[PDB]
């Protein structure tokens, strides 16, 4: 802002995609072996917005001249807390659900095992902190409707997000779908 | 530094391996595949350069669109070099493969594969001589001797 | 003329056993793998989607 | 009894208690009938190689020629149950009663 | 005239409701098979909008050639003819939106 | 610890026979049975069974199971069934391994355990003979004996495999 | 297991309830669908597609025209299923 | 330093296999007009060494999704049963000496069809199951005559220890005794590697790549090593069954040389093969086996038990 | 001692082979990549395991022949061939050698 006094600083909330980072990071979560969650994830209200959303709201505030010296906000549809994600999340990968709370001393020696290790901490400490934390609500800023487009809601799009996760665990038993996660708004 | 010279060798080491050991798929639409085979014909044979024509596409490191691609054939080409393991190369071989060329306002023809697929190298011709296509190759053969994967993440 | 004599309710439901033979079921137990046999096949000349 | 023995005795017993408690499927129960058959191969070898039973090295053969001829049977009839029913599930079986 | 396949538009509107029967019967496993991730309902939405784009033929041929055409593209669908590309092809999903007031119009191009 | 080969194997050979007698999908039943197999021919061979247990490895391992695999393969089920899979499966398994477990250990600290018979825990090497074979493989003779002693064996199990090959087509026909 | 008469009708008006472009307030057993329901001869089509699969029987085409009336489905199907 | 031999064993045959896949690649270019592999390396003996690095650097790619176990037990089995199957041959002096190490062979190439039987199945594919299922039935096939005639030729070993074999041909080659035996286990070899013109298993013309169309980089190059190494291995088992060599105990170099020359004219006639003939039809294969060849081992096997009774030539049993 | 030496030694290093190939490679950064009929010809397989039952028993017949009744010894030997040859004829000739 204080180089470019008229940028458009898009400040957008987690993102969600085909090659997302935040999705996907859960879903591989069930390799590590149980599922980390720090308060069971019942302290992190989250609320991720669709890639395609972003990329088209940094588009059409490109186009529009009022974005110009606007610091947009880009928020999710639907706010979850984070056990509800991670749940719907392996639901729709169907894979199994092991939950297990992260005592901070007890987990600790975990996160310091993963520090140890003589390349990077496991893509830091830092990654496993933005877990540690619920999204801001900032309503001050503009947001997705301001540019015009409207977020899409993660249940629509979470299947095509982790199918890619999915396997013969619901490649060979068809079943039925998965219910939405339950939204903390 | 040490450690760069060390990467840098190693860097070597790999993109002498890819280079010399080059699969590509046998995949040919059209004409161009008749002037693919006549390289690897006994005359200006390309399993001397480690050219080796195999079926799979999950054991093959290159394609070679050699021909006409239509729309009802893309997706299928579009499948195939996906499922093609990486790294993984693409050379566009005539003038209907590179942008349509006789073909380019049909209106069942895309113009060009670098639309559906990412393309290395642009082999021009109509066909393109077997000669031409070797030359493509080798040149393909140099792009990867120039490449520099260990130094970049060296790098970082 | 009973399936069974001093049927009790669950198999007094049940049918009795059929004069010859039992009914087949409809298939189950065979049919036509589908194939595509190219376009990417050396065989198929690289531009044919046998269905066979 | 040296405890080779009774690992052997044991080991026909476990496939023994596997044959006669069905799951699902047909192939793990006859999986059960050719593990017994070995079992009794091992024990009759052992017997008569200790015992130096010259004249009866050959009865682990003839016994292993039945097990096959029995195991060639049970498959013999598993694919035709296959074929009426879809699949080798035991509960298939079930249209004779009492 | 000679009738296609309809000597009257009734007979041609029964062939019409039978094609939209097998079209909505074979909407879930269209989804299933091509691993499409539309929702049933969707589809069936798709199906009734192309349906409707013809419902304004007031000729019993035009209505027998539009069936002809319609099972020709259910067959397509039921055997695997055609791919996941062709298939969302109805959804016109990377197409921008055409606006079609006249001021936006104005705005965007020369076009009339 | 090479005392005690012969007990290791035949412990081995018990863990193999409760692996595929819990019944998983019968690729681990066959795979179970393999590993058995294999180790009942290691048993027989320290008893100077060579050719008998050389046998199992090729008509037993590489015979009747290698169909029963093919067969499998033929009715093929939508999801590989471990002792994981189902909970009694891998129950089933754990009780097998702790069922062995206590007549070793049983058989071990009380030097004559009595599960249905009587078990002195000294090791196999005891039992053996310290006679001399000479210029022979008594087991290679007794087999080969099949011949020149048991032609009445020879007729029988020739006329049932006949049979057998009979029985199999009929059975097959399936009308 | 006697399949009543009313047992088809609550089977019938609880397939139109679930039906959405059908107001649940106004369907009635007697509320003809073209002119109290609103909806169209493709509603008509799905409608009938649903009750053929609740009861699952087959109503050919000619049938299920002579529809659109709730009492009509209900009668057709104690007609099909030989019920009184 | 009984580990020392074994590593002996081991490694020179890996790189025997490695550099047999360019001895393959030029015969079947010069014999197309060809010229083989030549720009890697002084006449082309760098290859091997850019294919397996090219190989092992490719991406690990592996949607089996299925018994993983399985996808992984295949390659190791493949690999460490070829490994093994090199062990009891004597060139002159054998590694491990078995009293019955045919038998031994015979069980181990029994065993080493299960890798390609778990390679496919774990693949869980179309082309890879019923590819697997046509492998089980032609290495099936074939084993009973490979046993068959292995049995009537052995009738004049005496015995199924592979060292007897040097004494029972050390005046004459057994291939002169029985030629036609001979004939049927080179066809059966043949089959048993799966080798052209039995290459219906990968049957690349036919099925993508077979049973190792879901196998890529590392495994397989392994199930590529396993292959070459079974050539090897069969074609050296034909040389010291029929074309026995002269042994001199005090310098075995010069038996171990005339072996490793046939052993090479036979792997070369392998290649040969591969490059003339065209690959018989999954039905043909077996109808050549069970109904033309099958008849005619019987009647050998008959003939070779009756010959040593007629003629007074029972081979001594030790 | 040697045998399960030799056997030891071959699975480690097929085994670490497989490791080295299936971990060792798998490290190199890259991205994301997606990704019966009832066989009655089965007969064949049944047949086989028939006939790998008379290839058993006929194994022991080199040590056969050092009997001294080798004429039993030799009637009992084409017994057994003649009864397989004659399996053999009777399913070729019931067309139940329907290989493929
Ligand atoms: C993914 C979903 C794909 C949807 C594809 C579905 C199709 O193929 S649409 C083809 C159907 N075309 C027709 O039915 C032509 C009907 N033509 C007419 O004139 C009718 O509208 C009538 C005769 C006026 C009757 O109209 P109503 O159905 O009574 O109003
Ligand atoms: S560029 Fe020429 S030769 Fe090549 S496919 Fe097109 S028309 Fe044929």
């Amino acid at each position: 802002r204080a180089a470019f006094p008229e940028a458009t600083i898009i400040k957008p909330s987690d993102i969600f995609g085909r090659e997302d980072r935040f999705l996907n990071y859960f879903a591989s979560m069930r390799w590590f072996g149980g599922v980390p969650l720090i308060s069971l994830g019942k302290e992190t209200v989250k609320q991720p917005v669709y890639i395609v959303d972003v990329s088209k709201g940094i588009i059409n505030a490109i186009k529009d001249p009022d974005a110009k010296g606007k610091t947009f906000a880009f928020v999710g549809p639907n706010r979850y807390l984070l056990f509800d994600l991670v749940q719907y999340i392996f639901a729709v990968a169907y894979r199994p659900f092991l939950p297990y709370p992260l005592p901070h001393f007890a987990y600790r020696w975990v996160g310091r095992l993963f520090e140890v290790s003589p390349f990077e901490p496991w893509t830091t400490r830092d990654k496993v902190e933005r877990v540690h934390m619920s999204d801001m609500t900032l309503p001050h800023l503009p947001g997705l409707e301001d540019l015009g487009i409207q977020a899409t809601p993660l249940e629509l799009k979470a299947i095509e997000v982790l199918r890619r996760h999915r396997t013969y665990r619901w490649l060979t038993s068809e079943m039925e779908d998965v219910k939405p996660a339950k939204t903390v708004n | 530094s040490r450690g760069e010279y060390v990467v840098a060798k190693l860097d070597d080491l790999v993109n002498w391996a890819r280079r010399s050991s080059l699969w590509p798929m046998t995949f040919g639409l059209a004409c161009c595949a008749v002037e693919m085979m006549h390289m690897a014909a006994p005359r200006y044979d390309m399993d001397r350069f480690g050219v080796v024509f195999r079926a799979s596409p999950r054991q093959s490191d290159v394609m070679i669109v050699a021909g006409t691609l239509t729309n009802k054939m893309a997706p299928a080409l579009r499948k195939v070099y996906d499922q093609m393991p990486e790294p993984r190369y693409v050379v566009s071989m005539g003038s209907c493969a590179n942008g349509g060329g006789y073909y380019h306002y049909s209106y069942s023809v895309v113009r060009g594969c670098d639309r559906i697929v990412p393309v290395d190298i642009y082999v021009p011709g109509c066909p393109p001589t077997a000669e031409a296509l070797l030359y493509g190759i080798l040149q393909l053969q140099r792009k990867i001797k120039r490449e520099k994967r260990l130094r970049i993440w060296y790098r970082r | 003329g009973g399936a069974v004599m001093y049927p009790t309710k669950e198999t007094a439901h049940w049918k009795p056993p059929p004069w010859n033979d039992v009914d087949p079921p409809k298939d189950t137990l065979v049919s036509n793998l589908t194939l595509n046999f190219g376009p990417q096949h050396p065989a198929a000349h690289g531009v044919l989607r046998l269905v066979m | 009894m040296p405890l080779v023995y009774m690992n052997i005795i044991m080991a026909f017993a476990i496939a023994l208690a596997g044959l006669l408690m069905y799951r699902s499927h047909l192939m793990s129960s006859l999986l059960c009938l050719e593990g017994m058959m070995l079992s009794l191969f091992i024990m009759s070898t052992l017997i008569i190689l200790n015992t130096h039973f010259t004249l009866a090295n050959m009865m682990p053969i003839i016994l292993l020629v039945f097990a096959a001829c029995e195991a060639a049977l049970g498959l013999s009839l598993l694919v035709m149950v296959s074929n009426t029913y879809g699949t080798d599930y035991v509960q298939n079986l079930n249209l004779l009663q009492c | 005239v000679k009738p296609i396949f309809s000597r009257d538009m009734n007979e041609a509107k029964r062939r019409v409701r039978e094609l939209y029967r097998a079209w909505y019967r074979e909407v879930p496993n269209t989804v299933h098979l091509f691993q499409l991730d539309i929702s049933v309902k969707q589809g069936r939405d798709k199906v009734r909008e192309m349906f409707m784009k013809n419902a304004h033929v007031t000729d019993p041929r035009v209505v027998d050639l539009l069936v002809i055409k319609g099972k020709m593209e259910l067959e397509e669908t039921i055997n695997v003819w055609k791919q996941r590309t062709h298939i969302m092809r109805f959804f016109h999903e990377t197409e921008a939106p055409r606006p079609t007031d006249f001021l936006s119009k104005f705005y965007v191009g020369h076009d009339p | 610890m090479t005392m005690y080969i012969a007990f290791i194997l035949s412990t081995i050979f018990v863990i193999g026979f409760v692996g595929f007698s819990s019944k998983p999908s019968p690729i681990y039943g066959g795979l179970g049975l393999i590993v058995s197999g294999g180790v009942g021919c290691g048993i027989v061979l320290n008893f100077g069974g060579s050719f008998l247990g050389l046998m199992v490895f090729l008509i037993y391992l590489g015979g009747m199971l290698v169909v029963f695999g093919y067969t499998t393969a033929m009715a093929t089920e939508m999801y590989p069934e471990v002792w994981v899979s189902n909970k009694t499966v891998f129950g089933a398994f754990v009780s097998g391994l702790m069922m062995e477990f206590c007549m070793v250990y049983y058989a071990l600290k009380e030097e004559e355990v009595e599960i249905i018979f009587k078990f002195n825990g000294l090791g196999d090497w005891v039992i053996y003979d310290t006679g001399d074979s000479g210029f022979f493989s008594e087991e290679a003779m007794g087999i080969a004996a099949l011949y020149s002693y048991g032609t009445w064996l020879v007729i029988v199990t020739g006329w049932s495999l006949l049979i057998g090959v009979v029985v199999i087509m009929e059975i097959t026909r399936g009308n | 297991p006697p399949l009543t008469l009313e047992a088809i009708k609550d089977r019938v008006l609880y397939v139109l309830k679930l039906y959405d472009k059908i107001d649940p307030e106004k369907l009635s057993v007697n509320s003809h669908f073209m002119k109290d329901l609103g909806l169209d001869s493709l509603d008509q089509v799905e409608i009938i597609m649903a009750m053929e699969d609740e009861f699952g029987f087959e109503i050919p085409d000619i049938d299920a025209e002579k529809l659109m009336c709730p009492q009509e489905i209900v009668d057709y199907i104690a007609d099909k299923k030989d019920v009184y | 330093m009984f580990m020392i031999n074994i590593l002996s064993l081991i490694i020179p045959i890996l790189l025997a296999v490695a550099f047999l896949t360019l001895v393959e690649r030029k015969v079947l270019g010069y014999m197309q007009l060809r010229k083989g592999p030549n720009v890697v390396g002084p006449y082309g003996l760098l290859q091997p060494i850019a294919d397996a690095l090219k190989l092992f650097t490719k991406e690990p790619l592996r949607p089996a999704t299925s018994s993983i176990s399985m996808f992984i037990i295949a390659p190791i089995l493949a690999l460490s049963l070829a490994l093994t199957m090199w062990v009891p041959l004597p060139m002159p002096y054998p590694l491990i000496n078995m009293n019955l190490g045919v038998l031994f062979m015979l069980a181990m190439s029994s065993l080493a069809v299960y890798s390609i039987l778990w390679s496919g199945w774990a693949s869980n594919s179309k082309y890879a199951l019923i590819g697997a299922l046509r492998a089980v039935a032609q290495t099936i096939s074939y084993e009973v005559t490979l046993a068959i005639i292995l049995l009537s030729v052995l009738l004049m070993n005496g015995s199924y220890t592979l060292s007897t074999l040097i004494t029972t041909q050390e005046h004459i080659w057994m291939i002169f005794t029985s030629w036609p035996l001979a004939m049927m286990w080179f066809i059966s070899t043949l089959a048993e590697t799966n080798r052209a013109p039995f290459d219906l298993t990968e049957g690349e013309s036919e099925l993508v790549s077979g049973f190792n169309v879901e196998y890529a980089a590392g495994p397989f190059a392994m199930f590529f090593m396993a292959e070459y190494a079974n050539i090897i291995m069969m074609n050296a088992f034909t040389a010291i069954l029929f074309l026995g060599a002269s042994h001199d105990p005090h310098t075995p170099e010069l038996y171990t040389i005339n072996f490793v020359l046939k052993t090479l004219a036979l792997t070369i006639t392998f290649l040969w093969i591969r490059a003339s003939y065209p690959r018989f039809r999954y039905d043909q294969l077996m109808h050549l086996l069970w109904k033309s060849f099958l008849p005619l081992t019987l009647a050998l096997c008959m003939w070779h038990i009756s010959l040593p009774i007629m003629t007074a030539s029972i081979p001594p049993q030790s | 001692m040697n045998i399960m030496l030799t056997l030891l030694t071959n699975v480690t290093l097929a085994s670490l082979l497989v490791l080295i190939a299936f971990w060792l490679p798998q490290l190199n950064a890259y991205s994301e990549k997606t990704s019966p009929f009832s066989m009655k010809f089965f007969l064949v397989a049944i047949t086989f395991l028939l006939f790998d039952l008379e290839i058993a028993l006929l194994l022991p017949l080199p040590w056969a022949s050092q009997t001294n009744n080798l004429k039993t010894m030799l009637t009992m030997a084409l017994f057994l061939l003649i009864l397989l040859a004659a399996s053999l004829a009777y399913e070729w000739t019931q067309k139940g050698l329907e290989w493929a």
